């Protein structure tokens, strides 16, 4: 097996589009990853909140969906609760709230889209070990 | 007055707030108002466990008990809706606060006695027509009583309510049928009654004190065995302030 | 209960337990360092000494 | 000799997601219901029926318009007491 | 994978409660003991057979005077620990003897543990503990560990087997 | 300067140096020099590494937080708002190094091989008792000096980084420090138990320069003493009077400081800020209990009556003492102070009503923050427990920092145990063996 | 199994195919009668252990409600514990027993296990409770299932190894 | 650092290793005269 | 990137290298 054209062909948005990263951006959408968010989502997980997980399953039932780039890209930017009720910037990393969360500050709108890009193909390489914790280590 | 600092370690934190001998006096009820208890302290300061008599006629006796966890005993910031019975009496609907304090006392021969101190949704009520509480006014209700450990508690051989096993899985050609005590646990949940007798009040701030006698059932552990009939006996607080 | 000596610690006072009971059946007593136990370390701590003097005499 | 929360995956519990049992974490598995409405269903508990969560004081239309696409998610049975105490339903001790 | 192999041993056969293992943990370290207490005692009871503060230049192979002080070094441990060695040639064979035999008798706990044939309870505790459900010791702490490590390694430690557990069934302590 | 000579081999050549002042004041110099040199180069390297918004304790640092905490280059909340005194910090030590270093290796390879007929003043021998007290006092003032330059730092120069200041951790000025021995030597004289903690439980600035201040008069005062004093009767017949002896002697006094700062950066949040330094191992774990608090009571949970599984409160319970504190396994750190979590601490405790209604976003975030730092790691930097996978590479400075200290610490304990024992047997003549002919044992009495 | 498969080839009800298994042979198919299961200080007869065998319980047959036969995953020799799992013909987990109730899915009261004994004294008889089919589940991991004299001995319940095992170790 | 002195970053990296080194060349200088 | 290793180079080489000179010069050592 390897990181094939097929694997890294995530969903862009609500509609059906669809974009294909290359291993580049998969790469180093790992790192920032590493660098801004594996603390709290080592695995795919939430050490602050296991409610919760980044699978793909997940992110789709959430208000608004977030099963796709742009959808991970706005919360990045605007995050909200689970229903989308509230506003969640004052608690979560994000470019709204980058004065509080200075690992913000410096990632760019194309970086945003690799970190999405990541939480997108990681459980299309890991399975179920993408946000199931312990038990599938 | 005085800060955590003051207070850390000397075991007063367990204490309830006193008032002084001057408070004899009433606070004044007022039917068109709604009040609310701000904070009701309970400080045990005796454990009588009913020991249990041979089993002939004797009339059961309630023994003293030593305290083996240490200040770790009281209720504290207890909040609730303190309702105004058209008949004048009062009656307190226990909501939040620190309701309960798992105790252990040990009896004379070296048995220790597990129990759950608690006013869990109490629901205590005076005497009719209540114009103002007194140095007389009592307070008698029921109140619940929870099992000791809760359904995710897990016995030394793994078994459990809602997890662990349902087995002696150390026995396992055994005949499960004499120990379905200890393999199936269970959720107990009693009644216990306490009264409330105030003998110190302040009209002005309404704040009310004095001592209490709470009976409930000891730690049946998960059903295993009998509970024992516990006695509490001590002092209390309250601040009383309009809704 | 085939008590052999303890009814002879009785007969001279030593009534309590550390534990807490007495044979009279009263609890919540004090009998301080003289309870059975109390007599007991008494005869074990003597025997020690006794073992010692032996070995020096 | 029985073990009630065993016995209570015999019933619609162990099926649907019981208003007046199930842990609050459950309203995750369908969309809009969690944190929001869950809190507001389990703070309200119990209920005589399913449809009883639409009587929720101060909800609003577009709220009772997810509930009812959720009444067939739900179910009601009897209050087990080894359920609710200690606050499990808020937090039972389950995580990842 | 020598590391998995110690672990393997405690989850399945309870390896530590075997009195064959004791007595050659026993073998070993106080082998090791011997090892350290004998250098130390000659290194500190020397002869002076030289003038330099490197006394390792004071020695000579063929040379027929003990380097170090017998008297001295007995009369140390009689005062420090009680007893002492008064025989060199005792001595030395009880540096033979002590690890030797420890490792013959954890050989002969590997050779039970090939049937299974382990020191895994105390049947006289499981009893206890099966009916009083208060009954805590140590003991039934390690067992708890043992279903533990079993239950979470197997699938993955034998893979011929296909085992798969399903998340409710494994056995797992509160939060964690 | 060979082992038929000197009588010392090769593995132990620096023992040589013994009774030659003048190559010995070399290699101390020298190794000054080695000191001053790191000092500087690893603070050029962690700058080099630095990235200005992430954190400190997420970098591997463990100088720059030194620097940080004397006021320079930070602002409100330990903010970096300047590396430039980083920089200077480190080039100064890394510049002074090649002067320790240049001296070191003139006195030491062709420096005086005695300084004893150079000069009366440097000059010295090991059993003079009068000179070596000299010498004592000279660095006593020295020390003494440098203990009143933190001071005029925290009082005269910026001040210093106050992790408890109002409105959020800031440099703040030292205006009023501690000067009552009630309780400057009231910690010297706190037991070094739980709830108590000795000297570490210092947790005000005002105390921290109070302090220095009083140490920086006794140890000039003391200096001052030792060098217009001569060493009394009973202290000349108490203590070996040699090389080596003074040696072992400053060995246990490091080993005991060794094991006195280990304490300190594992407990201490207050001179090891924790916005530097990370979060303290007691820290982290109150900081998951109010991390999980906060989440379930926004659920609508009540953590005032939640019951726990063994019948204890599942989010608070009480101290042995009666003190409200957070449930579940971190009752043991209830003893934990951080400005994060005092605007919650009443009394009797942790206030209810302050949790239920005051707990504001940025106790939240920090709590988090801490939570997900907890000085807990692999030793090739793999954050959280041995069981976690990889991807965080992280380790709290406070363990590396803690757990080299104890290495170092210990080692010098068992040095002092080295050099103290050979110094007695040197001083009494018998560190090269026994005479075989007069063995001590053969003249005594038998045991039985 | 071939045996059984022989007897529906010819024409025999599955209560007559079970019923022709001789009880020494099911005897066999048990791992209380293995000698890698007992204990080095576990000592005496096995009959100290699991019991006097007495009588064949008959072959335990469980399905779901679906009416899917299922088969209670066996006891490998090495464990002294062992979880109890079901699993259909292709050996996909359908039905277990839980440890953990808050987020049970194979449980055996939500999946409605039933177990139909064939041959042996229970023969022709079904339970549908759900505690009655587990405690046969849990013997079902043993192998066949037996009935125990456990009062003339005083067993306790605690597998012992055979003459075959002591044998080999001494 | 400042971007005035980005030259020697590969210098700085390096730097902290040195103390260790004269531990090393300790053993060079008595290997060069044969351990007296 | 490799300028990594040229540092190195001369930097470690720079001690041995005074040995060596020492010892062709047979110097003091
Ligand atoms: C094996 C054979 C041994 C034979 C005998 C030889 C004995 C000595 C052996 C020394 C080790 C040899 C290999 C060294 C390679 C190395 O280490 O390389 C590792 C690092 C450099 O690698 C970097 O290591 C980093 C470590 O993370 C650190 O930095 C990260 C990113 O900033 C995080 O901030 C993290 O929190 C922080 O810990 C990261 O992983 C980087 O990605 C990675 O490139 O070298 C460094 O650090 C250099 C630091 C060394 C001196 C300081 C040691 C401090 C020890 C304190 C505790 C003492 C007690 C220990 C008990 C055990
Ligand atoms: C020569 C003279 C010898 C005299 C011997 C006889 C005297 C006894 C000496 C002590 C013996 C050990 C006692 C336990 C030491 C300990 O638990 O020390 C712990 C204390 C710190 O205690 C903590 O102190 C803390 C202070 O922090 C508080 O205040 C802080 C302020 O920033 C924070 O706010 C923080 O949140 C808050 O909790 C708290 O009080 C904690 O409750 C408390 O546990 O450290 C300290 O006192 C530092 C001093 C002890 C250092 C450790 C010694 C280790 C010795 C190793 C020996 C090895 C032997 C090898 C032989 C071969
Ligand atoms: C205090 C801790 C402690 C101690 C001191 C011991 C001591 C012992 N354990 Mg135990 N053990 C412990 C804890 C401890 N154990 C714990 C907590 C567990 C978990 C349950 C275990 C689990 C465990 C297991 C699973 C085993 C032991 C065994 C042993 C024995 C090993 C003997 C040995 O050296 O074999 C080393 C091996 C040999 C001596 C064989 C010969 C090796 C040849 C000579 C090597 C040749 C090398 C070659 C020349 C060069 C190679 C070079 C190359 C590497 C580059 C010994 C009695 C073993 C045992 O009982 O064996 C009978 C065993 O299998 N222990
Ligand atoms: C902290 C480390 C340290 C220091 C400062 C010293 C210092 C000293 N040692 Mg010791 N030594 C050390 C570690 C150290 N040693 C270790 C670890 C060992 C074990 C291998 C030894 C083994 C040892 C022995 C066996 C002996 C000494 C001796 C000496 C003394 C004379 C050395 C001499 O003449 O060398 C001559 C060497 C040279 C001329 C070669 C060049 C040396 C210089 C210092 C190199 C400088 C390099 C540096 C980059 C220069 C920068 C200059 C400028 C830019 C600042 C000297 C005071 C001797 C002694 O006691 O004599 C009385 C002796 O016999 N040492
Ligand atoms: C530990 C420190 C120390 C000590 C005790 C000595 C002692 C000695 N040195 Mg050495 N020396 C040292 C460090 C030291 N040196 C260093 C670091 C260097 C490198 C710069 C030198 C370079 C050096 C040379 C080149 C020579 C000596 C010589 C001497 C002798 C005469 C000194 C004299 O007349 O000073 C007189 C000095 C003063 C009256 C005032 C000095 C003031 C100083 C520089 C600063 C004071 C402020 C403060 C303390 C600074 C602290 C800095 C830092 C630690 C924070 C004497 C044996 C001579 C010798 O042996 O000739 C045969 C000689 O030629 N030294
Ligand atoms: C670096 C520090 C240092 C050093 C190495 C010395 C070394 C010396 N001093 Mg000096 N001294 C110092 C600082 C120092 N002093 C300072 C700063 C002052 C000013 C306060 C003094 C005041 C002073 C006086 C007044 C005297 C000395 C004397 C001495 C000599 C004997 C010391 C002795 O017997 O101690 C060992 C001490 C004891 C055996 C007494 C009991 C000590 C108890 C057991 C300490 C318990 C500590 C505890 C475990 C931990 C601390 C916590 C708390 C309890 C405090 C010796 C030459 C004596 C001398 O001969 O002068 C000519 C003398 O009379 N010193
Ligand atoms: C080859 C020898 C052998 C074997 C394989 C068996 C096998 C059997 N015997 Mg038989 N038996 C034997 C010899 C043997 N026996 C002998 C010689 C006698 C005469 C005394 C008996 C008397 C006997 C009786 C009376 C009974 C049996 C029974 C049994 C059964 C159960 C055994 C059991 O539980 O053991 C338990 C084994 C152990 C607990 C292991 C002991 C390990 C020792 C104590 C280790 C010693 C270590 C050493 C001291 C340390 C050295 C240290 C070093 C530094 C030197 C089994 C069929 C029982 C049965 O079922 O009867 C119907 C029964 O009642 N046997
Ligand atoms: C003559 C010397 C003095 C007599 C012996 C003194 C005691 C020595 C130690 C004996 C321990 C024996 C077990 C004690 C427990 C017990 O009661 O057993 C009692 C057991 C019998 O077991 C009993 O059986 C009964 C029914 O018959 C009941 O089931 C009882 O419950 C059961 O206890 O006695 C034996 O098994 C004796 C035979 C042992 C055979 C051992 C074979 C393996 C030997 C390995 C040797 C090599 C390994 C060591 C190398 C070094
Ligand atoms: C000095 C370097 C570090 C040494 C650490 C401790 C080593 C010695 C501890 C001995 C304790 C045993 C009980 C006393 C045992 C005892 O009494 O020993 C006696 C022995 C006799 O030496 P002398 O008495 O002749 O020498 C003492 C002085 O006068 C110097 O000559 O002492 C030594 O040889 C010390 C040698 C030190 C220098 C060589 C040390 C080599 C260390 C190797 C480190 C390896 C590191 C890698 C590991 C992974
Ligand atoms: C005695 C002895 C010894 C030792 C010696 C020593 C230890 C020495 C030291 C020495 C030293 C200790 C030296 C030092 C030096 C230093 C220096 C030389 C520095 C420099 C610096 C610089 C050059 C800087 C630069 C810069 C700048 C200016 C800015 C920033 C950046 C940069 C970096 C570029 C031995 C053992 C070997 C052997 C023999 C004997």
């Amino acid at each position: 097996a390897e990181l094939t054209p097929e694997v890294l062909t995530v969903p862009l948005n609500s509609e059906g589009k669809t974009i294909t990263l290359t291993e580049k951006q998969y790469l180093e959408g790992k790192r920032l990853f590493q660098y801004a968010c594996a603390s709290c989502h080592v695995g795919g997980i939430t050490k602050t909140n296991p409610s919760l997980d980044l699978r793909t399953e997940t992110l789709a039932l959430a208000t608004p969906p977030r099963d796709n780039i742009e959808g991970l890209v706005d919360y990045m930017k605007n995050p909200t609760t689970y229903d989308g009720e509230q506003e969640i910037a004052e608690v979560h990393p994000s470019l709204r709230s980058a004065d509080i969360f200075p690992k913000m500050r410096n990632l760019t709108e194309k970086d945003l889209v690799a970190i999405a890009g990541h939480i997108l193909v990681e459980p299309k390489i890991l399975g179920d070990k993408w946000g199931g914790g312990k038990v599938y280590y | 007055t005085l800060t955590y600092d003051d207070i850390v370690g000397t075991g007063l934190a367990n204490k309830c707030p006193t008032l002084d001998d001057t408070a004899r006096g009433a606070y004044p009820i007022d039917s068109s108002q709604t009040y609310r208890i701000a904070r009701l302290c309970l400080q045990p300061t005796t454990f009588l466990v009913k020991e249990e008599p041979k089993n002939k006629r004797q009339e059961a006796e309630f023994v003293p008990t030593k305290l083996v966890t240490r200040e770790t005993t009281s209720l504290d910031q207890i909040q609730g809706e303190l309702k105004v019975n058209s008949d004048g009496s009062l009656t307190f609907v226990e909501e939040d606060g620190i309701d309960f304090q798992p105790v252990t006392v040990q009896m004379a021969g070296g048995e220790r006695i597990p129990l759950l101190f608690t006013v869990k949704n109490l629901v205590a009520s005076t005497q009719p027509n209540v114009t103002s509480i007194t140095t007389s006014t009592d307070f008698k209700g029921e109140f619940n009583v929870p099992s000791y450990r809760t359904a995710n508690f897990l016995d030394p051989k793994g078994r459990g309510l809602a997890s662990g096993y349902d087995s002696a899985i150390a026995l396992p050609q055994a005949k499960e049928e004499e120990l379905a005590r200890a393999n199936v646990k269970r959720f107990s949940l009693t009644k216990g009654q306490i009264s409330l007798n105030v003998a110190k009040v302040d009209g002005r701030t309404g704040e009310i004190a004095g001592t209490f006698e709470s009976e409930q059932l000891s730690d049946d552990d998960m059903g295993a065995h009998e509970p024992h009939e516990v006695k509490i006996q001590g002092v209390f607080y309250a601040s009383i302030e309009p809704a | 209960q085939g008590m052999f000596v303890l009814p002879f610690m009785a007969r001279l006072g030593v009534t309590g337990s550390w534990s807490g009971w007495s044979i009279t059946g009263e609890t919540g007593i004090d009998p301080g360092f003289w309870s059975f136990e109390g007599v007991a370390l008494a005869h074990i701590v003597l025997s020690g000494l006794l073992f010692l003097a032996a070995c020096w005499h | 000799l029985v073990n009630v929360v065993d016995e209570k995956l015999g019933t619609a519990y162990g099926e649907k997601i019981d208003l007046n049992n199930t842990n609050i974490a459950a309203f995750i598995q369908y969309r809009g219901l969690y944190p929001t409405l869950a809190k507001l269903i389990v703070k309200n508990a119990p209920y005589e029926s399913v449809e009883d969560v639409l009587n929720i004081p101060g909800l609003t239309e577009r709220q009772k318009q997810i509930l009812r696409e959720n009444l067939e998610h739900f179910t009601v049975t009897e209050v087990e007491t080894a359920l609710v105490e200690g606050g499990d339903r808020y937090n039972n001790g389950l995580y990842k | 994978a020598i590391f998995r192999f110690l672990l393997f041993f405690q989850g399945f056969h309870n390896w530590t409660l075997n009195p064959f293992h004791m007595m050659g943990v026993a073998g070993v370290l106080g082998g090791a003991l011997l090892c350290a207490i004998h250098g130390a005692t000659v290194e500190n009871t020397l002869f002076q057979d030289g003038e330099g503060a490197s006394t390792f230049r004071a020695f000579n192979p063929t040379q027929a005077e003990e380097t170090y002080s017998m008297v001295t070094a007995n009369r140390f441990w009689s005062q420090i620990f009680g007893i002492a060695f008064s025989n060199k040639r005792w001595l030395h064979f009880f540096m033979l003897f002590v690890p030797v035999t420890g490792l013959w008798m954890s050989a002969i706990g590997v050779v039970g543990l090939a049937l299974n044939l382990r020191s895994y309870d105390f049947i006289s505790q499981e009893i206890r503990a099966a009916e009083d459900p208060e009954f805590e010791t140590f003991y039934t702490k390690n067992l708890l560990l043992n279903e533990g490590i079993r239950a979470w390694m197997a699938p993955q430690d034998q893979p011929h087997e296909n085992f798969v557990f399903p998340e409710e069934v494994l056995p797992r302590g509160n939060a964690l | 300067r060979d082992q038929e000579s000197s009588g010392f081999a090769w593995w132990a050549g620096n023992a040589r140096l013994i009774n030659l002042s003048g190559k010995l004041l070399g290699a101390h110099v020298a190794h000054a020099g080695l000191i001053v040199f790191w000092a500087g180069a690893m603070t050029l390297f962690e700058l080099a590494h630095f990235i200005p918004e992430k954190p400190m304790y997420e970098q591997g640092l463990i100088l720059i937080p030194h620097i940080a905490t004397l006021g320079w280059g930070v602002g409100p909340g330990g903010e970096v708002v300047d590396t430039f005194p980083f920089f200077v910090v480190g080039v100064v030590h890394l510049i002074s190094s090649a002067v320790l270093g240049f001296g070191g290796v003139y006195h030491a390879i062709r420096g005086p091989e005695t300084l004893e007929e150079y000069s009366s003043f440097f000059g010295y021998d090991w059993k003079d008792k009068n000179k070596m007290t000299t010498i004592l006092g000279f660095h006593l003032i020295v020390l003494g000096i440098g203990a009143l330059l933190l001071v005029a730092k925290a009082m005269f120069f910026g001040g210093l980084y106050d992790t408890w200041a109002p409105g959020g951790g800031d440099v703040r000025v030292i205006t009023n420090p501690t000067l009552d021995p009630r309780v400057i030597f009231g910690y010297l004289l706190k037991s070094p138990f739980g709830g108590e903690g000795w000297i570490v439980s210092v947790n005000n600035l005002e105390d921290v320069v109070g302090g220095h201040i009083w140490i920086g008069l006794i140890c000039i005062a003391g200096g001052i003493w030792h060098i217009l004093t001569t060493p009394f009767g009973w202290a000349r017949r108490a203590f070996i009077w040699s090389g080596e002896a003074y040696l072992s002697y400053s060995l246990g006094a490091l080993s005991m400081m060794g094991f006195i700062a280990t304490c300190f950066v594992w407990f201490n949040n207050t001179v090891y800020p924790s916005e530097f330094y990370g979060p303290t191992g007691p820290e982290a774990s109150q900081a998951q209990a109010m991390t999980f608090l906060i989440r379930d009571q926004k659920l609508g949970a009540n953590v005032g009556s939640a019951q726990g599984p063994t019948g204890l409160g599942k989010y608070l319970m009480r101290s042995p003492t009666g003190e409200i504190i957070f449930g579940g396994e971190t009752m043991r750190f209830w003893d934990f102070r951080g400005p994060w979590l005092e605007p919650l601490r009443g009394p009797n405790g942790l206030d209810l009503n302050k949790i239920k209604n005051d707990i504001q976003p940025w106790q939240e975030r920090r709590a988090a923050e801490y939570m997900t730092h907890a000085p807990l790691g692999s030793l090739n930097s793999v954050g959280g427990v041995a069981t976690e996978i990889n991807s965080v590479n992280f380790v709290s400075p406070r363990s590396w920092l803690a757990t080299s200290h104890f290495v170092l610490a210990f080692f010098f304990l068992v040095g002092h145990l080295w050099h103290a024992g050979r110094a007695r047997a040197a001083a009494a003549g018998f560190e090269k063996g026994i005479d075989r002919e007069s063995e001590p044992v053969l003249s005594m009495p038998s045991l039985d | 199994n071939r045996r059984v498969q022989a007897s529906l080839a010819s024409g025999a009800t599955l209560e007559e195919a079970w019923s022709a298994i001789p009880e020494k042979l099911a005897f066999y198919d048990y791992i209380g009668n293995n000698p890698a299961k007992g204990g080095l200080f576990r000592t005496g007869p096995m009959n100290k252990g699991d019991g006097i065998a007495q009588a064949w319980k008959g072959h335990a047959v469980f399905r779901n409600k679906e009416g899917e036969e299922l088969f209670v995953r066996r006891m490998p020799a090495f464990f002294e514990s062992f979880p109890v799992i079901l699993t259909d013909k292709n050996g996909v987990v359908k039905a277990d027993i839980p440890f953990r109730r808050a987020e049970s899915k194979y449980s055996f009261e939500q999946q409605g296990v039933t177990v139909s004994f064939y041959g042996g004294e229970l023969n022709g008889q079904t339970f549908t409770d759900p505690p009655t089919v587990k405690s046969y589940a849990r013997k079902a991991i043993f192998g066949e299932i037996f009935e125990f004299d456990t009062e003339t001995l005083n067993s306790d319940g605690i597998f012992r190894t055979s003459p075959r095992g002591w044998f080999t170790f001494a | 650092l400042p971007e005035a002195y980005a030259i020697f970053d590969p210098l700085v990296d390096v730097l902290p290793v040195i103390p260790v080194l004269f531990l090393a060349l300790a053993f060079v200088w008595q290997a060069a005269v044969g351990f007296r | 990137v490799i300028a990594q290793l040229t540092m190195i180079a001369m930097i470690g080489i720079a001690g041995p290298m005074i040995i060596f000179l020492l010892a062709v010069r047979r110097g003091n050592l």
